[PDB]
Protein backbone atom coordinates (compact mmCIF):
# COMPACT_ATOMS: atom_id res chain seq x y z
CA UNK A 1 1.41 -3.46 -0.73
CA UNK A 2 0.00 0.00 0.00
CA UNK A 3 0.96 3.68 -0.61
CA UNK A 4 2.12 6.26 1.92
CA UNK A 5 -1.57 7.13 1.89
CA UNK A 6 -2.50 3.48 2.46
CA UNK A 7 -3.92 2.89 -1.04
CA UNK A 8 -3.31 -0.49 -2.72
CA UNK A 9 -0.42 -0.16 -5.14
CA UNK B 1 -13.11 1.94 18.22
CA UNK B 2 -10.15 3.79 16.71
CA UNK B 3 -8.90 6.98 18.31
CA UNK B 4 -5.67 8.96 18.59
CA UNK B 5 -4.55 10.55 21.82
CA UNK B 6 -2.02 13.35 21.42
CA UNK B 7 0.14 14.81 24.19
CA UNK B 8 -0.83 18.16 25.72
CA UNK B 9 0.04 21.79 25.00
CA UNK B 10 3.73 22.55 24.82
CA UNK B 11 5.56 25.81 25.48
CA UNK B 12 8.97 25.88 23.81
CA UNK B 13 11.84 28.36 23.51
CA UNK B 14 13.24 29.44 20.13
CA UNK B 15 16.11 27.26 18.96
CA UNK B 16 15.01 24.48 21.31
CA UNK B 17 13.19 21.27 20.35
CA UNK B 18 10.01 19.47 21.35
CA UNK B 19 8.97 15.84 21.20
CA UNK B 20 5.23 15.14 21.02
CA UNK B 21 3.34 11.81 20.93
CA UNK B 22 0.26 10.15 19.42
CA UNK B 23 -1.14 6.93 20.92
CA UNK B 24 -3.43 4.87 18.69
CA UNK B 25 -5.99 2.10 19.19
CA UNK B 26 -8.73 0.40 17.21
CA UNK B 27 -6.78 -0.72 14.17
CA UNK B 28 -3.50 -2.56 13.40
CA UNK B 29 -0.91 0.05 14.31
CA UNK B 30 1.79 -1.77 12.30
CA UNK B 31 -0.06 -2.14 9.02
CA UNK B 32 -0.87 1.41 7.90
CA UNK B 33 1.01 4.67 7.49
CA UNK B 34 0.40 7.33 10.13
CA UNK B 35 0.42 11.00 9.12
CA UNK B 36 1.29 14.24 10.80
CA UNK B 37 -0.17 17.56 9.68
CA UNK B 38 0.44 21.17 10.64
CA UNK B 39 -2.12 23.94 10.82
CA UNK B 40 -1.28 27.58 11.57
CA UNK B 41 -3.85 29.88 13.21
CA UNK B 42 -4.84 31.53 9.97
CA UNK B 43 -3.43 29.17 7.36
CA UNK B 44 -4.79 25.88 6.04
CA UNK B 45 -3.42 22.37 6.44
CA UNK B 46 0.01 21.06 5.38
CA UNK B 47 1.34 17.47 5.44
CA UNK B 48 4.69 17.06 7.28
CA UNK B 49 5.31 13.36 6.74
CA UNK B 50 4.30 9.84 7.69
CA UNK B 51 5.64 6.67 9.29
CA UNK B 52 5.03 2.95 8.82
CA UNK B 53 5.49 1.46 12.34
CA UNK B 54 5.68 -2.05 10.92
CA UNK B 55 9.23 -1.61 9.63
CA UNK B 56 9.93 1.91 10.97
CA UNK B 57 10.04 3.26 7.37
CA UNK B 58 9.39 7.00 7.12
CA UNK B 59 8.65 9.70 4.57
CA UNK B 60 8.91 13.51 4.58
CA UNK B 61 8.37 16.56 2.40
CA UNK B 62 11.36 18.73 1.42
CA UNK B 63 10.21 21.51 3.77
CA UNK B 64 10.21 19.46 6.99
CA UNK B 65 13.08 17.31 5.72
CA UNK B 66 15.45 18.56 8.42
CA UNK B 67 12.82 20.10 10.69
CA UNK B 68 11.03 16.90 11.76
CA UNK B 69 12.07 13.46 13.03
CA UNK B 70 9.57 10.61 13.27
CA UNK B 71 9.76 7.45 15.38
CA UNK B 72 7.38 4.93 16.90
CA UNK B 73 7.33 2.39 19.73
CA UNK B 74 5.06 -0.39 18.45
CA UNK B 75 4.98 -2.25 21.77
CA UNK B 76 2.88 0.67 22.96
CA UNK B 77 1.09 1.65 19.72
CA UNK B 78 2.59 5.12 20.10
CA UNK B 79 4.21 7.38 17.53
CA UNK B 80 6.46 10.40 18.03
CA UNK B 81 7.28 13.62 16.20
CA UNK B 82 10.21 15.83 17.11
CA UNK B 83 10.65 19.39 15.89
CA UNK B 84 14.17 20.82 15.99
CA UNK B 85 15.52 24.36 16.06
CA UNK B 86 12.22 26.06 16.83
CA UNK B 87 11.14 29.46 15.51
CA UNK B 88 7.96 31.54 15.28
CA UNK B 89 6.88 29.64 12.18
CA UNK B 90 6.98 26.36 14.11
CA UNK B 91 4.30 27.75 16.38
CA UNK B 92 1.10 25.98 15.34
CA UNK B 93 -1.12 22.97 16.12
CA UNK B 94 -0.10 19.47 15.01
CA UNK B 95 -2.32 16.48 14.29
CA UNK B 96 -1.52 12.84 13.80
CA UNK B 97 -3.94 11.28 11.36
CA UNK B 98 -4.89 7.93 9.89
CA UNK B 99 -6.80 7.39 6.65
CA UNK B 100 -7.70 4.22 4.73
CA UNK B 101 -10.39 3.72 2.06
CA UNK B 102 -9.78 0.38 0.27
CA UNK B 103 -11.90 -1.83 2.53
CA UNK B 104 -15.54 -0.70 2.50
CA UNK B 105 -16.52 -2.39 5.73
CA UNK B 106 -13.72 -0.54 7.52
CA UNK B 107 -13.22 3.08 6.43
CA UNK B 108 -10.67 5.02 8.47
CA UNK B 109 -10.13 8.77 8.78
CA UNK B 110 -9.45 10.04 12.31
CA UNK B 111 -7.48 12.84 13.89
CA UNK B 112 -5.92 13.34 17.31
CA UNK B 113 -7.07 16.45 19.22
CA UNK B 114 -3.91 17.99 17.90
CA UNK B 115 -0.99 19.36 19.88
CA UNK B 116 -0.72 23.14 20.10
CA UNK B 117 2.86 24.35 20.27
CA UNK B 118 3.83 27.83 21.37
CA UNK B 119 7.34 29.02 20.60
CA UNK B 120 8.15 31.95 22.85
CA UNK B 121 10.79 33.29 25.20
CA UNK B 122 8.05 34.74 27.40
CA UNK B 123 7.49 33.46 30.94
CA UNK B 124 4.45 31.76 32.45
CA UNK B 125 2.19 34.19 34.32
CA UNK B 126 -0.79 33.30 36.50
CA UNK B 127 -3.97 35.16 35.42
CA UNK B 128 -5.70 37.87 37.44
CA UNK B 129 -9.41 37.07 37.53
CA UNK B 130 -11.75 40.04 38.12
CA UNK B 131 -15.55 39.77 38.63
CA UNK B 132 -17.77 41.97 36.41
CA UNK B 133 -20.99 43.00 38.11
CA UNK B 134 -23.55 45.73 37.39
CA UNK B 135 -23.43 48.53 39.97
CA UNK B 136 -26.42 48.91 42.29
CA UNK B 137 -29.84 47.40 41.63
CA UNK B 138 -30.59 48.98 38.22
CA UNK B 139 -31.47 46.52 35.44
CA UNK B 140 -31.95 46.33 31.68
CA UNK B 141 -35.34 44.80 32.42
CA UNK B 142 -35.91 41.11 33.10
CA UNK B 143 -32.41 39.95 32.22
CA UNK B 144 -29.08 40.90 33.78
CA UNK B 145 -25.62 40.30 32.37
CA UNK B 146 -22.65 39.36 34.51
CA UNK B 147 -19.03 39.06 33.49
CA UNK B 148 -15.62 37.66 34.23
CA UNK B 149 -12.37 39.32 33.19
CA UNK B 150 -9.23 37.13 33.00
CA UNK B 151 -6.07 39.10 32.07
CA UNK B 152 -2.29 39.02 32.09
CA UNK B 153 -1.69 35.30 31.64
CA UNK B 154 0.73 33.26 29.47
CA UNK B 155 0.86 30.85 27.78
CA UNK B 156 -2.61 29.60 27.01
CA UNK B 157 -5.18 27.92 26.89
CA UNK B 158 -7.38 28.93 29.83
CA UNK B 159 -10.49 27.02 30.90
CA UNK B 160 -13.33 29.38 31.85
CA UNK B 161 -16.68 27.94 32.98
CA UNK B 162 -19.71 29.00 35.00
CA UNK B 163 -21.02 27.35 38.16
CA UNK B 164 -18.88 24.30 37.39
CA UNK B 165 -20.33 24.15 33.90
CA UNK B 166 -23.89 23.83 35.19
CA UNK B 167 -24.69 27.18 33.62
CA UNK B 168 -23.96 27.14 29.89
CA UNK B 169 -26.89 28.84 28.18
CA UNK B 170 -26.51 32.57 27.68
CA UNK B 171 -22.72 32.50 27.87
CA UNK B 172 -20.18 34.22 25.60
CA UNK B 173 -16.49 33.39 25.99
CA UNK B 174 -14.49 35.75 23.80
CA UNK B 175 -11.21 34.64 22.18
CA UNK B 176 -8.07 35.77 23.99
CA UNK B 177 -6.25 38.78 22.55
CA UNK B 178 -2.51 39.35 23.06
CA UNK B 179 -1.03 42.58 24.48
CA UNK B 180 2.77 42.38 24.42
CA UNK B 181 3.41 38.89 25.81
CA UNK B 182 0.17 38.76 27.80
CA UNK B 183 -3.29 37.35 27.20
CA UNK B 184 -6.60 38.83 28.26
CA UNK B 185 -9.79 36.79 28.25
CA UNK B 186 -13.35 37.77 29.17
CA UNK B 187 -16.63 35.92 29.44
CA UNK B 188 -20.21 37.02 29.95
CA UNK B 189 -23.26 35.19 31.22
CA UNK B 190 -26.84 36.43 30.95
CA UNK B 191 -29.51 35.35 33.42
CA UNK B 192 -32.92 36.50 34.71
CA UNK B 193 -32.87 39.23 37.36
CA UNK B 194 -34.71 36.78 39.63
CA UNK B 195 -31.93 34.20 39.81
CA UNK B 196 -29.11 36.65 40.68
CA UNK B 197 -27.92 37.48 43.38
CA UNK B 198 -30.58 35.25 44.98
CA UNK B 199 -28.72 32.32 43.47
CA UNK B 200 -24.92 32.24 43.31
CA UNK B 201 -23.08 32.83 40.05
CA UNK B 202 -19.44 31.85 40.10
CA UNK B 203 -16.70 32.12 37.54
CA UNK B 204 -14.32 29.12 37.51
CA UNK B 205 -10.91 29.86 35.99
CA UNK B 206 -8.10 27.32 35.55
CA UNK B 207 -4.61 27.88 34.13
CA UNK B 208 -2.76 24.53 34.12
CA UNK B 209 0.38 26.13 32.64
CA UNK B 210 0.77 27.59 36.13
CA UNK B 211 -1.52 25.32 38.15
CA UNK B 212 -3.71 28.34 39.02
CA UNK B 213 -7.31 27.56 39.94
CA UNK B 214 -9.65 30.43 40.84
CA UNK B 215 -13.35 30.52 41.70
CA UNK B 216 -14.50 34.11 41.73
CA UNK B 217 -18.00 34.87 43.01
CA UNK B 218 -19.96 37.63 41.28
CA UNK B 219 -21.21 39.57 44.30
CA UNK B 220 -23.54 42.59 44.03
CA UNK B 221 -21.84 45.95 44.69
CA UNK B 222 -22.22 49.71 45.14
CA UNK B 223 -21.16 52.80 43.08
CA UNK B 224 -17.47 52.62 41.90
CA UNK C 1 2.61 19.09 -4.69
CA UNK C 2 -0.61 18.71 -6.65
CA UNK C 3 -2.42 21.96 -5.85
CA UNK C 4 -6.05 22.10 -4.75
CA UNK C 5 -7.98 25.30 -5.49
CA UNK C 6 -11.38 25.84 -3.90
CA UNK C 7 -13.90 28.41 -4.98
CA UNK C 8 -15.48 30.53 -3.63
CA UNK C 9 -13.38 31.28 -0.52
CA UNK C 10 -16.30 32.68 1.43
CA UNK C 11 -19.88 31.52 1.04
CA UNK C 12 -22.75 33.74 2.27
CA UNK C 13 -25.97 31.69 2.47
CA UNK C 14 -29.36 31.81 4.23
CA UNK C 15 -30.85 28.87 6.12
CA UNK C 16 -32.64 26.50 3.77
CA UNK C 17 -30.77 27.64 0.68
CA UNK C 18 -28.56 25.40 -1.41
CA UNK C 19 -24.77 25.85 -1.64
CA UNK C 20 -21.87 24.72 -3.82
CA UNK C 21 -18.14 24.51 -3.45
CA UNK C 22 -15.86 23.91 -6.39
CA UNK C 23 -12.55 22.09 -5.99
CA UNK C 24 -9.92 21.80 -8.68
CA UNK C 25 -6.52 20.12 -8.76
CA UNK C 26 -3.38 20.84 -10.79
CA UNK C 27 -3.25 17.19 -11.83
CA UNK C 28 -5.47 14.12 -12.24
CA UNK C 29 -6.47 12.36 -9.06
CA UNK C 30 -7.11 8.92 -10.58
CA UNK C 31 -4.77 6.50 -8.83
CA UNK C 32 -3.24 3.58 -10.71
CA UNK C 33 -5.32 1.17 -8.63
CA UNK C 34 -8.33 2.71 -10.34
CA UNK C 35 -9.92 4.79 -7.58
CA UNK C 36 -10.10 8.56 -7.16
CA UNK C 37 -9.17 9.67 -3.67
CA UNK C 38 -10.77 13.09 -3.41
CA UNK C 39 -12.34 13.95 -0.08
CA UNK C 40 -14.16 16.77 1.69
CA UNK C 41 -13.72 17.86 5.29
CA UNK C 42 -15.49 20.32 7.59
CA UNK C 43 -13.68 22.02 10.43
CA UNK C 44 -15.58 23.77 13.21
CA UNK C 45 -13.48 26.44 14.96
CA UNK C 46 -11.45 24.79 17.70
CA UNK C 47 -11.67 21.22 16.45
CA UNK C 48 -9.86 18.88 14.08
CA UNK C 49 -11.23 18.41 10.53
CA UNK C 50 -14.08 15.92 10.20
CA UNK C 51 -14.61 13.75 7.13
CA UNK C 52 -17.86 14.19 5.23
CA UNK C 53 -17.26 12.53 1.89
CA UNK C 54 -14.47 10.22 0.77
CA UNK C 55 -13.53 9.09 -2.74
CA UNK C 56 -15.45 11.93 -4.37
CA UNK C 57 -18.99 10.69 -3.69
CA UNK C 58 -19.10 8.53 -0.55
CA UNK C 59 -20.79 9.90 2.53
CA UNK C 60 -18.95 8.98 5.74
CA UNK C 61 -20.82 7.38 8.65
CA UNK C 62 -23.25 9.79 10.27
CA UNK C 63 -23.06 12.50 7.62
CA UNK C 64 -26.44 14.01 6.59
CA UNK C 65 -27.87 13.19 3.14
CA UNK C 66 -27.98 16.94 2.50
CA UNK C 67 -24.35 16.51 1.47
CA UNK C 68 -23.36 15.11 -1.93
CA UNK C 69 -20.15 14.86 -3.94
CA UNK C 70 -19.38 14.80 -7.68
CA UNK C 71 -16.36 15.24 -9.88
CA UNK C 72 -14.01 13.63 -12.36
CA UNK C 73 -10.33 13.88 -13.17
CA UNK C 74 -9.55 17.42 -12.02
CA UNK C 75 -12.97 19.00 -11.48
CA UNK C 76 -14.93 18.31 -8.29
CA UNK C 77 -18.04 19.63 -6.56
CA UNK C 78 -19.41 19.45 -3.01
CA UNK C 79 -23.10 20.19 -2.64
CA UNK C 80 -25.16 21.16 0.38
CA UNK C 81 -28.74 20.64 -0.83
CA UNK C 82 -30.07 22.37 2.25
CA UNK C 83 -28.07 24.55 4.68
CA UNK C 84 -28.87 24.18 8.38
CA UNK C 85 -27.18 26.08 11.21
CA UNK C 86 -24.76 23.22 11.98
CA UNK C 87 -23.01 23.61 8.61
CA UNK C 88 -21.02 26.46 10.14
CA UNK C 89 -17.25 26.17 9.67
CA UNK C 90 -14.70 25.81 6.86
CA UNK C 91 -14.91 23.10 4.19
CA UNK C 92 -11.75 21.56 2.72
CA UNK C 93 -11.46 19.31 -0.28
CA UNK C 94 -8.45 17.05 -0.15
CA UNK C 95 -6.40 14.69 -2.26
CA UNK C 96 -4.67 11.48 -1.25
CA UNK C 97 -3.89 9.69 -4.50
CA UNK C 98 -0.48 11.38 -4.74
CA UNK C 99 2.32 12.03 -2.23
CA UNK C 100 2.15 14.37 -0.44
CA UNK C 101 -1.53 14.38 0.51
CA UNK C 102 -2.79 17.94 0.03
CA UNK C 103 -5.66 20.19 1.13
CA UNK C 104 -7.39 23.18 -0.44
CA UNK C 105 -7.38 26.64 1.11
CA UNK C 106 -10.92 26.10 2.33
CA UNK C 107 -14.34 27.76 2.04
CA UNK C 108 -15.83 29.49 5.04
CA UNK C 109 -19.62 29.25 4.94
CA UNK C 110 -21.33 32.30 6.47
CA UNK C 111 -25.05 32.45 7.33
CA UNK C 112 -27.34 35.39 6.49
CA UNK C 113 -30.22 36.00 8.87
CA UNK C 114 -32.64 38.72 9.93
CA UNK C 115 -30.77 41.75 11.26
CA UNK C 116 -30.63 42.00 15.04
CA UNK C 117 -29.64 44.94 17.25
CA UNK C 118 -26.95 44.36 19.92
CA UNK C 119 -27.57 44.13 23.66
CA UNK C 120 -25.00 46.43 25.28
CA UNK C 121 -23.82 46.31 28.89
CA UNK C 122 -21.30 48.53 30.68
CA UNK C 123 -19.10 47.44 33.61
CA UNK C 124 -17.11 49.80 35.89
CA UNK C 125 -13.74 48.54 37.17
CA UNK C 126 -14.08 46.10 40.05
CA UNK C 127 -12.36 47.04 43.28
CA UNK C 128 -10.07 44.03 43.11
CA UNK C 129 -8.40 45.48 40.01
CA UNK C 130 -8.51 49.03 41.41
CA UNK C 131 -6.22 48.00 44.26
CA UNK C 132 -3.58 47.05 41.68
CA UNK C 133 -3.62 50.62 40.38
CA UNK C 134 -5.28 49.72 37.09
CA UNK C 135 -8.88 50.05 35.94
CA UNK C 136 -10.37 48.12 33.02
CA UNK C 137 -13.79 49.30 31.85
CA UNK C 138 -15.57 46.56 29.91
CA UNK C 139 -18.44 46.68 27.41
CA UNK C 140 -20.36 43.66 26.09
CA UNK C 141 -22.27 43.86 22.79
CA UNK C 142 -23.94 40.47 22.49
CA UNK C 143 -26.07 38.76 19.83
CA UNK C 144 -26.20 41.17 16.86
CA UNK C 145 -26.44 40.89 13.07
CA UNK C 146 -24.98 41.54 10.60
CA UNK C 147 -21.38 41.23 11.77
CA UNK C 148 -20.53 44.82 10.92
CA UNK C 149 -20.26 47.15 13.89
CA UNK C 150 -17.97 49.66 15.57
CA UNK C 151 -17.80 50.46 19.28
CA UNK C 152 -16.76 53.83 20.64
CA UNK C 153 -15.62 55.00 24.07
CA UNK C 154 -16.20 58.59 25.15
CA UNK C 155 -14.78 59.74 28.48
CA UNK C 156 -16.46 62.96 29.63
CA UNK C 157 -17.51 63.47 26.04
CA UNK C 158 -14.38 62.92 23.94
CA UNK C 159 -13.51 59.75 22.03
CA UNK C 160 -10.73 57.49 23.29
CA UNK C 161 -9.09 55.08 20.85
CA UNK C 162 -5.92 54.68 22.91
CA UNK C 163 -6.00 51.55 25.10
CA UNK C 164 -8.84 49.41 23.72
CA UNK C 165 -8.98 45.60 23.27
CA UNK C 166 -11.73 44.23 21.04
CA UNK C 167 -12.47 40.56 20.59
CA UNK C 168 -15.14 38.88 18.48
CA UNK C 169 -16.76 35.45 18.48
CA UNK C 170 -17.47 33.22 15.49
CA UNK C 171 -20.96 33.30 14.05
CA UNK C 172 -23.08 31.56 16.71
CA UNK C 173 -24.16 28.01 15.91
CA UNK C 174 -27.54 28.83 17.45
CA UNK C 175 -28.41 32.51 16.85
CA UNK C 176 -26.17 32.82 13.78
CA UNK C 177 -25.38 36.16 15.38
CA UNK C 178 -22.12 37.63 16.66
CA UNK C 179 -20.89 39.16 19.90
CA UNK C 180 -17.91 41.19 20.99
CA UNK C 181 -16.38 42.66 24.11
CA UNK C 182 -14.58 45.98 24.10
CA UNK C 183 -12.26 46.62 27.04
CA UNK C 184 -10.98 50.12 27.79
CA UNK C 185 -8.12 50.24 30.27
CA UNK C 186 -6.65 53.17 32.18
CA UNK C 187 -4.78 53.77 35.43
CA UNK C 188 -6.64 54.18 38.70
CA UNK C 189 -5.41 57.79 38.62
CA UNK C 190 -6.80 58.49 35.14
CA UNK C 191 -10.10 56.75 35.91
CA UNK C 192 -10.36 58.81 39.11
CA UNK C 193 -10.26 62.11 37.17
CA UNK C 194 -13.47 61.68 35.15
CA UNK C 195 -17.15 60.98 35.74
CA UNK C 196 -18.84 60.02 32.46
CA UNK C 197 -17.93 56.77 30.68
CA UNK C 198 -19.67 55.80 27.48
CA UNK C 199 -19.71 52.80 25.20
CA UNK C 200 -21.56 53.70 22.03
CA UNK C 201 -21.64 51.61 18.89
CA UNK C 202 -23.22 52.28 15.54
CA UNK C 203 -24.95 49.29 14.00
CA UNK C 204 -27.22 48.68 11.01
CA UNK C 205 -30.19 48.14 13.34
CA UNK C 206 -30.41 51.90 13.90
CA UNK C 207 -29.64 55.34 12.46
CA UNK C 208 -28.67 56.60 15.91
CA UNK C 209 -25.70 55.05 17.81
CA UNK C 210 -26.66 52.58 20.56
CA UNK C 211 -25.47 54.32 23.72
CA UNK C 212 -24.58 52.90 27.12
CA UNK C 213 -22.91 54.86 29.91
CA UNK C 214 -22.44 55.26 33.65
CA UNK C 215 -21.39 58.06 36.00
CA UNK C 216 -18.54 57.08 38.30
CA UNK C 217 -19.46 56.65 41.98
CA UNK C 218 -23.19 56.85 41.20
CA UNK C 219 -26.07 54.33 40.70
Amino acid sequence: TKDTNNNLC
Amino acid sequence: EVNLQQSGTVLARPGASVRMSCKASGYSFTSYWLHWIKQRPGQGLEWIGGIYPGNRDTRYTQRFKDKAKLTAVTSANTAYMELSSLTNEDSAVYYCSIIYFDYADFIMDYWGQGTTVTVSSAKTTAPSVYPLAPVCGDTTGSSVTLGCLVKGYFPEPVTLTWNSGSLSSGVHTFPAVLQSDLYTLSSSVTVTSSTWPSQSITCNVAHPASSTKVDKKIEPRGPT
Amino acid sequence: DIVMTQTPLSLPVSLGDKASISCRSSQALVHSNGNTYLHWYLQKPGQSPKLLIYKVSNRFSGVPDRFSGSGSGTDFTLKISRVEAEDLGVFFCSQSTHVPRTFGGGTKLEIKRADAAPTVSIFPPSSEQLTSGGASVVCFLNNFYPKDINVKWKIDGSERQNGVLNSWTDQDSKDSTYSMSSTLTLTKDEYERHNSYTCEATHKTSTSPIVKSFNRNEC
